[PDB]
RNA sequence: CUGACUGGGGCCUGUAGAGCACUGAUAGGGCUAGGGGGCCCACCAGCCUACCAAACCCUGUCAAACUCCGAAGGGUCCCA
RNA sequence: GGGCGGUCGCCUCCUAAAAGGUAACGGAGGCGCCCAAAGGUCCCCUCAGGCGGGACGGAAAUCCGCCGGAGAGCGCAAGGGUAGAAGGGGGCCUGACUGCGAGGCCUGCAAGCCGAGCAGGGGCGAAAGCCGGGCCUAGUGAACCGGUGGUCCCGUGUGGA
RNA sequence: UCCCCCGUGCCCAUAGCGGCGUGGAACCACCCGUUCCCAUUCCGAACACGGAAGUGAAACGCGCCAGCGCCGAUGGUACUGGGCGGGCGACCGCCUGGGAGAGUAGGUCGGUGCGGGGG
């Protein structure tokens, strides 16, 4: 046991954000968001930042054909 | 010449030469032994002198094996130097010896080269050593 | 390999040998260098009582009168593996008196 | 050039003083040891230095047997 | 008292059943500790102890962790004798599940990397040292002390014999896979 | 020797002394000690300057 | 009648000898932490080292200040 | 041979010939100290390394598991011994007492060392039991002349000094 | 008058190490909790307390496996009191007794007391 330094870990409630969170243990109510944010096969939880969020004419085929032209 | 590079103590006693040999008669090596037997020293200057006398001898092939190690400081006082005031300065590490030991152990070398070579490598030391060949004289069961 | 071996000093040449299992507890006097057992009192060889810390009372009594019995007081106690809490087995007859 | 190092201790002179099969007073010392190269038994104790003295006078006996060191047992006569 | 106990009961007691285990009562795998330590960070915070990581650690766990000494003073690194520095914890209870429930649902997100750790890791008799990197940004700590990036390193040790019965165990009960 | 300050414990009260160090570099400054006396059986001592 | 010495019983040692399990040096052989390094490759995605070499295992050794071992003897005590 | 140089005391190992002793201007080294805890009692734990890992990390900081029986440590050089503690951690205390001390080791003598136990009064432990300093061997100096406290013993006819 | 298990011993690695079995009705261990007497540089892991619904997985006992380890015989010298000789020396030879250490065969994974429980 030893009471004393050892705090009792009052009772506060998380604002339960990817289903119920573990239960009221730390005074910490808070998180940012989505206490999982995905169901962790880790399913492409993506934002689509500098990477193809913008496939409009570029990573496209352009200048005409397959490029028989060549040799 | 070679001698060890590290030891527990500098210099050390002499002591006496009995005992029969402690090992080291049967040769495991080589085809061939240079066995002494007369208990003498080996120094490290005799050890370098029949060392390139087999090199030197034969060419190209046989690989020359010893079994011996200089451990022993000789110890000399300088010259012109009364007696007392401590023990002489270290020269060079001799080898303790015993007679019936195997010393030098030729490798890949026939008969009468082999008798030859052994035979010009048993002029540079003190010891009357005989020349002995491979036998069935091993320490097998 | 755990062991504390307060067993070990032996000066006093007869001492009250002390077992604690987490079942119940018995207990022996043995007599040093010789290898024989005096006088033992053990709960479930006369099943006194089924809380293991309330024995320490009953088989202080028996194990005191049995002794006082066979006519042995100068006794030691040993605490090879535990420590003297909990279960005391205080008596008040034969030379331990703790 | 000089003598580097020729001096030596005087000796402590340890070593067994009484042997088994001898009868002995009580506090006579069975053995003067550097280390405790024996280990008490019955009627046998230590002091200051390692050295173990008879507690009582008797007969005394070694190597009750081994796995912990030598043993002394100064026994009684009966 | 129960955080996500259906998860360790009968998502893992019946499930190391019929492709793990030899299928009797204790030698399917279990929890026994879960040792957590700080060991300074880099080197020393301080000349002399401060004593805080005892603070906000039970702050985020409730709990004080021992501050221990140190080795032989081999000089090399400033190394001394006395002034302990090992703030080490190991605290095996429900109280395991109180805080490794929180660090298991919080730690997988909210701190920056490639997606998981190392199932590498894994080392002999199944003990299994997992390394989070620092989570002083988001354990819901509110950058409370923030004197360096003084991070924490945890080790989950189970029961059993082989990586591949410590492995059937940790990431059905959660841990990411190939890094 | 000039580092240990040897000294002598007081009776506190009367008269004896008891004839042990005390080390002025470590801050071991006015150490309490119970002795034996012979007349004032096992009173407090205190160290003296001698 | 205890003595020098001797016979019957114990106890003790670490010398001769022997040995490498301990403390060090060691003639080779195998394995190769790694290092001038790398044939030279989007660097780890290698390959043999006829380059060096840590540590380990064998065939072999040496020791007054090494002993896992260990006499012949000597000392001591009881009886004759 | 003397002078020059080195040494003069104590401890450790060998020389040293298996009891003890044993020399040389023989070899290898240390000391003129230190700890109110580095002491006593009681209660817990077993080390150093190697392997598999780590988040920084030298291949040594700190943590986990296995192997590891003593190759670590025990203030200090070396030897002995030690985990069935003398080693590391914590509580309480100062026996780091006073009067003695049977019986001994060794010694030419002087010295040096062990000391069960008796009384008074303690410390620790519930007790059994231990404690008259330090795990041990070096860390010192006979005698004489005086210094500081107590003792009120003598104090030169008497009382005092 | 016998087997199994638990305490406590003596033999001092022929007792251990490593692998393979096997046992809980019967003790013992494991386990479920901590509520108080108790505790942790932190934690009921180890001490402590209620138990005991589940178990012999781990540990613990018994049985097997000689390689791992250990013990290790008869001869044979090395060595040596004691006596007698040789060699210029380094050092050797004979007799009388004594008698190793390695190595080889082989042995072993225990032997034997006391007090309790069950049949
Ligand atoms: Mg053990
Ligand atoms: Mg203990
Ligand atoms: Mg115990
Ligand atoms: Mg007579
Ligand atoms: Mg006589
Ligand atoms: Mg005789
Ligand atoms: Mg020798
Ligand atoms: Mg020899
Ligand atoms: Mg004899
Ligand atoms: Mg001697
Ligand atoms: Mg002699
Ligand atoms: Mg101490
Ligand atoms: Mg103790
Ligand atoms: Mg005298
Ligand atoms: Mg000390
Ligand atoms: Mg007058
Ligand atoms: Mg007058
Ligand atoms: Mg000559």
């Amino acid at each position: 046991m030893k009471e004393g330094i050892h705090p009792k870990l009052v009772p506060a409630r998380i604002i339960c954000g990817c289903g119920n969170v573990i239960e009221t243990y730390s005074t910490k109510p808070e998180i940012y968001v989505e206490v999982c944010s995905k169901c962790h096969p880790f399913y492409t939880g993506q934002q689509r930042f500098v990477d193809t969020e913008g496939r409009v004419e570029r990573f496209q085929r352009r200048y005409g054909d397959s490029y028989r032209k060549g040799r | 010449m070679l001698m060890p590079r590290r030891m527990k103590y500098r210099k050390q006693q002499r002591g006496r030469l009995k005992g029969a040999t402690k090992g080291g008669d049967y040769v495991a090596f080589g085809d061939y032994g240079l066995v002494a037997l007369e208990p003498a020293w080996i120094t490290a200057q005799q050890i370098e002198a029949a060392r390139v006398a087999m090199v030197r001898h034969f060419r190209r092939g046989g690989k020359i094996f010893i079994r011996i190690f200089p451990d022993k400081p000789y110890t000399k006082k300088p010259l012109e130097v009364r007696m007392g005031k401590g023990k002489g300065n270290v020269e060079g590490y001799v080898a303790v010896v015993k007679p019936g030991r195997v010393m030098f152990e030729v490798a890949g070398v026939t008969e009468e080269q082999a008798m030859e070579a052994l035979r010009i490598a048993g002029h540079k030391l003190p010891i009357k050593t005989k020349i002995v060949r491979r036998d069935a004289y091993d320490e097998a069961q | 390999k755990f062991r504390v071996r307060n067993r070990i000093k032996r000066t006093g040449r007869l001492r009250l040998s002390v077992f604690r299992s987490l079942k119940h507890i018995y207990a022996q006097i043995i007599d040093d260098e010789k290898g024989v057992t005096l006088v033992s009192a053990s709960s479930l060889a006369l099943k006194l009582k089924g809380n293991k810390t309330e024995v320490a009372r009953q088989v202080g009594r028996a194990l005191a009168e049995k002794a006082l019995a066979l006519g042995i007081k100068q006794v030691a106690f040993d605490r090879g593996p535990y420590k003297y809490h909990g279960r005391v087995k205080a008596l008040a007859e034969g030379a331990r008196e703790g | 050039g000089s003598t580097r190092n020729g001096r030596d201790s005087q000796a402590k002179r340890l070593g067994v003083k009484r042997y088994e099969g001898q009868v002995v007073r009580a506090g006579n010392i069975l053995v003067r040891q550097r280390g405790t190269r024996f280990k008490p038994g019955k009627n046998v104790g230590m002091g200051r230095d390692f050295t173990l003295f008879a507690l009582v006078d008797g007969v005394v006996e070694f190597q009750d047997r081994g796995r912990l060191g030598r043993y002394v047992h100064v026994r009684p006569l009966a | 008292d129960v955080a996500l106990k259906r998860k360790y009961y009968e998502e893992v007691r019946p499930e190391l059943i019929r492709r793990f285990g030899y299928q009797n009562v204790w030698e399917v795998p279990r929890l026994e500790k879960v040792v957590i330590n700080q060991g300074l960070g880099e080197a020393k915070e301080d000349a002399r102890i401060l004593e805080k990581a005892a603070q906000e650690l039970a702050l985020i766990t409730g709990q004080k962790p021992a501050v221990t000494r140190a080795k032989k003073s081999i000089s090399n690194f400033k190394l001394r004798k006395g002034m302990p520095i090992g703030l080490r914890v190991t605290l095996r209870r429900d109280r395991m599940w109180i805080f490794l429930e929180k660090l298991l649902n919080v730690a997988l997100p909210r701190i920056r990397d490639f997606r998981g750790l190392n199932p590498n890791s894994f080392d002999g008799r199944g003990n299994y040292n997992l390394g989070l990197r620092e989570q002083l940004i988001f354990p819901e700590i509110t950058y409370d002390m923030v004197d360096a990036l003084r991070g924490m390193d945890i080790a989950v040790v189970t029961t059993a014999e082989t990586d591949e019965e410590a492995r059937a165990l940790l990431e059905l009960l959660g841990f990411p896979f190939r890094k | 020797v000039r580092i240990k300050l040897l000294l002598e414990c007081t009776e506190c009260k009367r008269r004896n002394y008891a004839t042990e160090k005390n080390k002025r570099n470590t801050p071991n400054k006015l150490e309490l000690r119970k002795y034996c006396p012979w007349c004032r059986k096992h009173t407090v001592h205190r160290e003296v300057k001698i």
